[PDB]
């Protein structure tokens, strides 16, 4: 999630997804943890077989048949982390983050308590400012012409310098915010 | 009714000569004490009237309506102050006097004893309304907009005048109370047929019927806030009232002349909620939503049994309400967005709680949440016409479902979810649009206990 | 062999089962990285004004305005009266109306009929 | 595979910085300033402004108005059963038939 | 004077205290929670008396207090009724909600908002107390929607979550489509018999009419979830599970079972809408076991088994036996209350884990939550002399002696097989097996909230069904003779379901594995319903809001006729009139043309 | 929750024993700047087979995309304290 994508995924990332995925819905569907060891030793020894083969159109052949068994075998009803994108738990605490420019609109009777949060709010301002200004050159001069090729920022080359773009991943509210 | 109607007047002259920085102040006081005046007409006898005078009358019917239009005035002008900050002196002079104008039209509208009176009235709060949305209206379709409102309104109604004056020769009096005791049977006739449609078409096209409604979205996008107000609130029902006093005549050519009126409401209202469920506009799903409303009244007032019309009046109120309300809250989201479509400036509920909850309970009150006025119209309406047909119920259903439907959209797309996470120049709601949204949730919910206060004549 | 998978309108055919995507060739990798190009060219752009620390409006979206025009104001002018759109419209918009027209008559009918002769038994009925 | 030696670098420096921000996040023992100004025993008060008063103005206002209108409180006109004897006028209803008792 | 009157109306009206409170400062406390729990318990044990007034002497009343419009002869009043049911329902529910709020204390002990939560839950307790006290039909529908707003506003707790607000509108959508049919039924019922009122609609309906009895079992469906419109029970786990515990369990759902229950003197002399109700339960009952027996949510698992209860609850209705349909509801509620009780304790103490497969040994690593969960499933299941016992078992009894249909009395067997074989499978997946959760173990009970809380349930899932079966006074005739096969088939049939679920479990721990069967992917996915149901449906309809109603019509054809049509005429009338290239040649040759036109024509 | 509040110190000792319970590591060798390609001889399925310890180990599931760019414990404790925002 945090790391930028690639143009696409090379045959070793899918069969790599595809392992994931089949082991995944195995643990599913063998709930006990020996049952679920023995069967996923098993498919790791059926699946290390073709490792060592150079064919490139046996290569395509390999893992896209799989995955056509992948997806007969597929556990309508998967395990889910509580939190994953399929959990129950998924966007629980959404409606808790709360934006961080909202407490420049804190009447001044609030802002009397948390003045020393204020004060280290107003030098995080600051800082902002000051490396936003150097960012905008450091990224117009390291970009390539012509509009950038991939969606990955450089990072800090000089001393004083801050890695561009920083201020709204630095300043994420919380995961569990209340 | 002088006792309303001098103080209006009075307002004119209050407005323009006072301090450059003390209009507001003084228009909001007046008006909310002339609406406190307007207040003693409520109590009206189970006979005929309170005939006060040869020009001017009072109905159960026209006393909530006129309630509800001096009620208005405050409300729009606490809208209005906003968005008119850097604006001179003389504009903003110019633009209350024109709200002024409209009241004082919509309260001589709503008595006048002579159709030819009335008429004169209902055609002229149609300058002021024009003006206030082609002049002080951001887009450039508000010329366009204007033009709509303008020559629908227009085409409706010049066979209106025709058929009146016909109506007058023949019988001798427009009068509304000769009328009544002096009808007689219309023979079904090709000229009586004609005669019924020109009678028929002016208020069918201010409802508007569901053929004759594009002028409405248009009018209320491209209008300012207090002119989107003015036009669900008290605008739309002129239609009904009109209806509701010229059918006396009508009879018994109704019955024949009613079913494709009939036919066209019931299938708009499913078509304008289902329309309202794909919008991408706050203002256009609100002016779909009021011309459901206003084709049950439709339905209601061409049914014409007893619980019809006590159906319609309450309805016709109780829409007039939660529409200013929804308006209300739309503009209050477009002046910090500016952008005024739902799916930019999201998840509102954790930034704005006062004005969530707010939001909630205004599309409560739209989806006709008992015991509120607005189911009361509802019940009453979907009773008439089950005993009219066993069939219209169906029709009825899907109607209630869609309108909860869209309802609830419109309160999780922009309330629910995440906030954008660009948009940062959101600031915490001022007093005066939480005092706007109090003044207008408070009446409804007051109102439901004293329903019989808005069922009409037929009570 | 295994049974297979036949894709529809509202289940679409999965990722992983494309034909497509198994058959790389040098030019779709080029397409690839061009859109993917676009993508970090936009993606760069829209975080360039996100960041800044002067800017406190709504970062307005061209996308969306092009699809609330389209959406919206886009529609008449590009209208053409066409045999599938003149059939749609009439059937859309006439056919429902005569359809209920029919229903409610007949009901109506019946009704007064029943009420003619007398056998309808509209005893306690008071209130309509 | 892994990170390229820029991408670890730019994570560094973004954690640390995460890191400053977290700690930044805690408050200190005063921090909340809190101004001060102003203008059985639980369970017997209780008992009597939710129970005892509450039931004072409904049994006041059910027997002094509610049922001063007719019909408002229909009871169910409890049941009588043979052998029974009513209070207001004192007359017994007879027994049964008497019917052969047996298991 | 007559005191049953003075205190059924006092305790509805201090339940409302603490929301007249809600304004007040104690509100933004943290004892507000605490404060909420205690008048609910002050509530009950209030409630308690009336309840004792009518186990002495059957005392009945009616009190129409406040006079609301009347219209014509019409006349709409603020009436309660306080029948057997509503005396008999009030204190059950208020000792649930005591129960539940007291678990929520515990539950929600790091919501940023639990007195909201508590408001929340005071609200839908009040709003459901006045769908039960209802006497007129009006009233009725008050408490019918308030009830199904609040679960709208509960289910879709976490605002932030799409999928919870995707489940309330769901909700609201299934409820709106019952509302058709309860709409329909005071409709009819106003214009045939002249009035909302119960005492009215029963004396002037000697044989109802097949329509208002078919709108009120649409209302009923529609609420209890019946096959129709089942999948928004299931889908509305996605909210709190005190909220699970108490709406969608035990109270709000068995609102449409309630309704049917109220028209009971109507419902008994129609047969074919007693035949659909019986139809009605019994396929929502096998269908929602079915899908029971092979969750791995246990908020799922046991959403669908208060779904087969509810339709086990219309069967009992459609052969026409209300009361103990009744006495199903007030004992299901206790069970199914503490099983949910049980079900939120393990999910709170697995860091919020609901898939069974993450759950193992939990007999010795939590024991009283283990106690509790074997009582309540013991309940369920129907032991004898347990308080599921004696509404069950006379279900069974009573379907089966009855001229029924043999497919109804079929299916509602398998249901009981298809309940033992998922209690069994919730015991055994989540309380046998080895421990699967995660190694950090935070595993703890001992906190005297959540242990009181289950434990006054677990002493009503005991002894209420006994205490409550001998205090009644006797409602109908029973089936005094029955052959000893007969008299035994719900035993049997539990206990066969029992040994067989149990036997089928077993072979997991083998070493074989297999690729599911086409039975087991239809009940998995929920007989593939809320799949096509929720896409084809839709779908069809949006597109054409957008295609037919928005552009086709409203945007492009509506407008070439009227406006449109007029803009091109007056422009091509303009441009042909005014399109004069100024010689006065061709003006005075029309100007001869015209008189000598005039000279022809006009004499 | 009644959740302890997990510190670095802990993430790290949970890591390096779940490395440790792997019996295709010998203890005594691995480190916690330990590369698993080349420093522990460990196939990159092996890697993703340490992924799914991990994710069972601590109840939240890796991206695919970050996970199959993690090599050294050092840089999964680091990853796994971002996700969790763990302050020391
Ligand atoms: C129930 C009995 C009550 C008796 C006590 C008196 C209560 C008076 C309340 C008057 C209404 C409030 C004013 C309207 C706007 C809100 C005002 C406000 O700003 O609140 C801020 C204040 C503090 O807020 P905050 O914490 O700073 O802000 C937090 C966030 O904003 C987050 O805010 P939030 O999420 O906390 O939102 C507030 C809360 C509540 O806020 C609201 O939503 C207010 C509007 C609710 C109704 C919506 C319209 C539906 C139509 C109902 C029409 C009823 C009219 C009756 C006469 C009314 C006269 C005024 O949300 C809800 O609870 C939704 C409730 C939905 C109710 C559904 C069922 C409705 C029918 C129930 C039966 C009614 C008649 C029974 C007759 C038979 C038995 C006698 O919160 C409250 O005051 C909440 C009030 C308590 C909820 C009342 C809900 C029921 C009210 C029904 C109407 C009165 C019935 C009287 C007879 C009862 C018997
Ligand atoms: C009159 C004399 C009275 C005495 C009668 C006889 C007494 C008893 C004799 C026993 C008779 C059978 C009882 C055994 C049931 C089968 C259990 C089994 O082996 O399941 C494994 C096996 C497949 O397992 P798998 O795929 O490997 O799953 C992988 C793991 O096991 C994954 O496992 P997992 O860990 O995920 O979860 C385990 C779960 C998952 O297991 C399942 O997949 C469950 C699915 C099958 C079990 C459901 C049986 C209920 C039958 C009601 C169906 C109503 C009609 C539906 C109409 C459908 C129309 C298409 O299994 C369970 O929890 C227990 C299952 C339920 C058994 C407990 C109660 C059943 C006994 C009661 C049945 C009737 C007696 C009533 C008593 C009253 C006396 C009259 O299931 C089957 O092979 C199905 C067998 C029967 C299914 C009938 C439906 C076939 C429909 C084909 C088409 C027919 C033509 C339709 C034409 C219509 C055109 C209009
Ligand atoms: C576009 C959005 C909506 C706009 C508003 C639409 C609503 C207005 C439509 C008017 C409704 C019908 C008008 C006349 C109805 C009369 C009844 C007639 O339809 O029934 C038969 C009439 O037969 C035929 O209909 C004769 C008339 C046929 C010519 C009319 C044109 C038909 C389609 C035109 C529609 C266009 C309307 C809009 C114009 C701009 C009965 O036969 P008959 O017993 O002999 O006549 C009885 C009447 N008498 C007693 C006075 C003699
Ligand atoms: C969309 C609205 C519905 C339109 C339905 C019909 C549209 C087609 C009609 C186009 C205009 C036709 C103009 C000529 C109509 C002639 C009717 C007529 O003359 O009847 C007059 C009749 C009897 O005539 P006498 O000779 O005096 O009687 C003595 C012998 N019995 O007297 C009257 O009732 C006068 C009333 C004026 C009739 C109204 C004429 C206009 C058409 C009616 C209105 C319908 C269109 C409304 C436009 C809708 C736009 C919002
Ligand atoms: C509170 C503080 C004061 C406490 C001490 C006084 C206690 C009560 C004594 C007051 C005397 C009794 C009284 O109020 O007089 C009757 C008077 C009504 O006057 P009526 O003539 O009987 O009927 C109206 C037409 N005239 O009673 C009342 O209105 C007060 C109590 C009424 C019930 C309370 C309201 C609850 C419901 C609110 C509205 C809900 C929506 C409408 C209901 C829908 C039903 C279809
Ligand atoms: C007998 C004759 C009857 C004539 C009835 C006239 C109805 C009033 C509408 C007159 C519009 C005619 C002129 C016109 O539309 O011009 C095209 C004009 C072009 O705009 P311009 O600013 O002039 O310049 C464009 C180039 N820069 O198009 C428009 O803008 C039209 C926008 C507003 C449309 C108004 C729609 C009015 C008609 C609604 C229905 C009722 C019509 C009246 C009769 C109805 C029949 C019962
Ligand atoms: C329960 C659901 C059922 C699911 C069904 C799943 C079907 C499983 C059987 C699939 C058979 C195959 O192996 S699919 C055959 C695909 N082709 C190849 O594997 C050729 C070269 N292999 C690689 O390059 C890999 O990356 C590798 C060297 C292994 C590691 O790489 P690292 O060194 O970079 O870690």
């Amino acid at each position: 999630a945090f790391s930028a994508p690639a143009a696409y995924l090379t045959h070793q990332q899918k069969v790599l997804r595809l392992y994931k995925r089949a082991l995944r819905h195995l643990e599913s569907w063998c709930v006990h943890r020996d049952k679920y060891r023995y069967f996923a030793c098993l498919m790791r020894a059926r699946f290390d077989e073709h490792k060592n083969e150079k064919d490139m159109v046996k290569a395509t052949q390999l893992l896209r048949q799989a995955e056509e068994e992948f997806w007969y075998g597929q556990h309508p009803q998967p395990y889910i982390f509580p939190e994953s994108p399929g959990g129950t738990s998924y966007e629980r605490y959404e409606c808790y983050k709360v934006p961080e420019w909202c407490l420049d609109d804190w009447h001044p009777s609030e802002k009397a308590m948390y003045p020393d949060y204020f004060a280290k709010r107003e030098q995080w301002k600051r800082l902002r400012r000051e490396s936003w200004e150097r960012e905008v050159k450091q990224l117009q001069e390291e970009t390539p012409p012509g509009g950038p090729r991939t969606e990955a920022l450089p990072p800090a080359r000089k001393e004083g310098d801050l890695p561009p773009l920083w201020w709204h991943i630095v300043t994420r509210p919380r995961e569990r915010p209340m | 009714m002088l006792k309303i109607i001098i103080p209006t007047t009075m307002l004119l002259p209050m407005t323009w000569m006072s301090k450059h920085n003390m209009i507001w102040i003084n228009a909001t006081v007046h008006s909310l004490l002339i609406s406190l005046i307007s207040l003693s007409l409520l109590n009206q006898l189970g006979e005929n009237s309170l005939n006060f005078s040869l020009t001017f009358f009072s109905d159960s019917l026209s006393a909530p309506l006129l309630v509800l239009t001096t009620w208005l005035l405050p409300l729009m002008l606490m809208a209005s102050q906003s968005h008119l900050s850097k604006e001179t002196t003389t504009r903003k002079k110019l633009y209350i006097t024109m709200l002024i104008l409209l009241q004082l039209f919509l309260i001589m509208t709503f008595t006048a004893t002579e159709l030819i009176l009335f008429y004169i009235l209902f055609e002229a709060t149609l300058v002021p309304t024009l003006i206030i949305i082609t002049r002080w209206g951001n887009q450039t379709e508000r010329l366009n907009a204007g033009l709509y409102f303008l020559f629908y309104t227009l085409a409706g109604s010049l066979p209106l005048l025709v058929a009146l004056v016909y109506i007058q020769n023949t019988t001798g009096s427009l009068n509304f109370l000769i009328i009544h005791y002096w009808s007689h049977p219309l023979s079904n006739s090709w000229s009586n047929i004609f005669m019924w449609l020109a009678c028929i078409m002016a208020f069918m096209v201010k409802m508007p019927l569901y053929g004759l409604h594009l002028w409405l979205p248009k009018a209320h996008v491209e209008a300012p806030i207090a002119g989107s107000m003015v036009l669900a609130a008290v605008l739309l029902k002129l239609g009904g009232y009109g209806m509701m006093r010229i059918t006396t005549i009508l009879n018994p050519l109704t019955n024949y002349m009613a079913y494709p009126f009939l036919m066209l409401s019931m299938w708009g209202m499913i078509m304008t909620s289902s329309i309202c469920l794909r919008q991408t506009d706050l203002k256009s799903l609100i002016a779909y939503s009021s011309v459901s409303h206003m084709a049950l009244v439709i339905v209601a007032i061409m049914i014409q049994t007893p619980w019809s019309f006590m159906g319609a009046t309450a309805l016709m109120i109780a829409h007039g309400l939660t529409s200013s309300m929804l308006f209300c809250l739309a503009n209050t989201n477009y002046e910090r967005v500016h952008s005024r479509t739902m799916i930019l400036a999201r998840g509102l509920q954790t930034l704005l709680p006062l004005m969530a909850t707010w939001w909630l309970v205004a599309s409560l009150t739209n989806l006709a949440l008992p015991p509120s006025i607005n189911l009361i119209g509802e019940l009453f309406i979907i009773t008439a016409s089950f005993s009219w047909s066993n069939i219209t119920i169906i029709l009825m259903g899907m109607n209630m479902m869609i309108t909860a439907l869209y309802s609830l959209y419109m309160l999780i797309t922009t309330q629910r979810g995440k906030y954008t996470h660009h948009i940062n120049n959101i600031k915490p709601s001022f007093t005066r649009e939480n005092a706007l949204m109090a003044l207008h949730i408070l009446p409804l919910l007051l109102l439901t206990l004293n329903p019989k206060m808005i069922l009409g004549p037929l009570y | 062999s295994f049974p297979k998978y036949k894709p529809s309108r509202l289940a679409t055919l999965p990722a992983t089962l494309d034909p497509a995507e198994y058959d790389i060739s040098p030019e779709t990798r080029k397409a690839q990285a061009e859109r993917l190009a676009i993508r970090s060219r936009l993606k760069r752009e829209y975080l360039l004004q996100y960041n800044d620390p002067n800017r406190l409006g709504v970062i307005e979206d061209p996308a969306l305005i092009r699809w609330t025009y389209a959406r919206s104001a886009n529609i008449y002018p590009n209208f053409r009266p066409t045999p599938k759109t003149s059939l749609l419209g009439a059937l859309f918009g006439i056919g429902p109306l005569f359809f209920w027209y029919y229903v409610f008559k007949t009901d109506r009918d019946k009704k007064e009929k029943l009420i003619q002769e007398g056998k309808l038994d509209q005893t306690f009925n008071i209130s309509y | 595979s892994g990170y390229t030696p820029d991408e670890k670098l730019r994570l560094q420096q973004l954690r640390e910085l995460r890191r400053r921000w977290l700690k930044d996040q805690e408050l200190s023992p005063r921090e909340p300033v809190l101004p001060p100004r102003r203008v059985t025993y639980r369970h017997s008060i209780f008992a009597v402004t939710h129970v005892l008063i509450p039931v004072w103005i409904i049994h006041y206002y059910l027997k002094y108005h509610v049922t001063a209108k007719p019909y408002t409180v229909v009871e169910r006109k409890p049941r009588i059963f043979p052998g029974d004897t009513i209070l207001e006028t004192g007359e017994v209803i007879p027994l049964m038939k008497e019917f052969p008792d047996q298991h | 004077m007559n005191p049953f009157a003075s205190l059924t109306l006092t305790t509805l009206t201090i339940l409302t205290i603490p929301i007249m409170m809600s304004n007040s400062n104690i509100y933004k406390t943290n004892l507000y929670p605490n404060y909420v729990k205690t008048t609910v318990s002050y509530a009950f044990t209030l409630s308690l008396v009336p309840l004792l007034m009518f186990m002495h002497t059957g005392q009945e009343m009616i009190i129409s207090n406040w006079h609301w419009m009347t219209l014509q002869t019409v006349e709409l009043s603020l009436s309660f009724k306080m029948d057997y049911f509503s005396v008999m329902f009030i204190p059950v529910a208020l000792f649930v909600t005591w129960s539940i709020m007291e678990f929520s204390m515990w539950y929600m002990h790091s919501d940023p908002f639990i007195n909201r939560f508590f408001k929340y839950l005071l609200l839908f307790l009040i709003t459901m107390m006045i769908l039960v006290t209802a006497n007129n039909l009006f009233q009725l529908f008050i408490g019918w929607e308030g009830v199904g707003i609040m679960s709208f506003l509960l289910i879709g707790w976490w605002h932030g979550r799409t999928d919870a607000n995707t489940a309330a509108l769901q909700a609201i959508l299934y409820n709106r489509i019952g509302d058709i049919g309860f709409v329909l039924s005071m409709a009819w019922f106003l214009t045939h018999s002249n009035a909302w009122d119960l005492q009215q609609i029963f004396m002037l309906n000697n044989e109802c009419p097949n329509m208002p009895l078919i709108g009120l079992l649409l209302a009923a469906a529609g609420k209890s979830a019946q096959f129709g419109l089942h999948p928004w029970l299931p889908s509305a786990m996605e909210g709190p599970t005190p909220v699970s515990a108490l709406l969608h369990s035990s109270t709000m759902v068995v609102a449409g079972v309630f309704l049917l229950i109220r028209f009971y003197p109507l419902m008994e002399t129609n047969k074919l809408v007693q035949t659909m109700t019986l139809c009605l339960g019994a396929i929502t009952t096998l269908f929602t076991a079915l899908c029971a027996i092979t969750q791995n949510d246990i908020k799922k698992i046991v959403a669908f088994s208060t779904s087969s209860q509810l339709g086990l609850m219309m069967v009992t209705i459609g052969i026409n036996q209300p009361h103990l349909a009744f006495l199903h509801i007030c004992m299901h509620a206790f069970f199914k209350a503490m099983l949910f009780m049980c079900s939120g304790s393990i999910i709170h103490s697995l860091n919020d884990e609901q898939d069974i497969r993450k759950m193992g040994g939990l007999y010795k690593a939590m024991p009283f939550t283990t106690t509790a969960l074997i009582i309540g499933s013991l309940a369920l299941t129907g032991m004898p002399y347990l308080t599921g016992f004696y509404s069950k078992d006379l279900i069974i009894e009573a379907v089966n002696m009855s001229y029924t249909n043999a497919w109804a009395l079929l299916m509602t067997l398998i249901a009981t097989s298809l309940t033992a074989a998922y209690s069994t499978r919730i015991i055994f997946f989540a309380f046998l097996g080895k421990p699967r959760f995660p190694p950090l173990v935070l595993i703890n009970e001992n906190n005297p909230l959540l242990i009181n809380s289950i434990k006054r349930l677990l002493i009503g899932s005991i002894f209420a069904g006994f205490i409550i079966s001998n205090n009644i006074p006797p409602m109908t005739v029973p089936n005094t003779t029955m052959p000893l096969y007969m008299k035994m088939t719900a035993l049997i049939v539990t206990i066969m379901g029992f040994m067989l679920a149990l036997e089928l479990n077993n072979t997991t721990y083998y070493l074989k594995f297999k690729y599911p069967s086409q039975t087991y992917k239809f009940s998995n996915m929920l007989g593939y319903y809320p799949s096509i149901m929720h896409r084809l449906p839709t779908y069809h309809n949006l597109s054409m809001s957008q295609k037919s109603a928005s552009s086709l019509l409203d945007l492009i054809w509506l407008e070439t006729i009227l406006p449109k049509t007029t803009s091109f005429i007056q422009m091509k009338m303009s441009i042909m009139v005014s399109n004069q290239k100024g010689l006065i040649k061709l003006y005075f040759l029309s100007f001869l043309i015209t008189i000598m036109i005039s000279m022809t024509l006009f004499n | 929750s009644d959740a302890p509040p997990l510190t670095l110190e802990a993430i790290k000792d949970r890591v390096l024993y779940v490395l440790k319970l792997y019996d295709k590591i010998d203890p005594e060798k691995l480190s916690v700047n330990s590369h698993f390609m080349k420093d522990l001889g460990l196939d990159s399925l092996d890697q993703v087979e340490i992924i799914m310890a991990m994710e069972d180990e601590f109840g939240f599931e890796i991206p695919d995309i970050d996970a199959e760019k993690l090599m050294c414990p050092q840089e999964i404790v680091d990853y796994i304290a971002d996700k969790k925002d763990v302050y020391e």
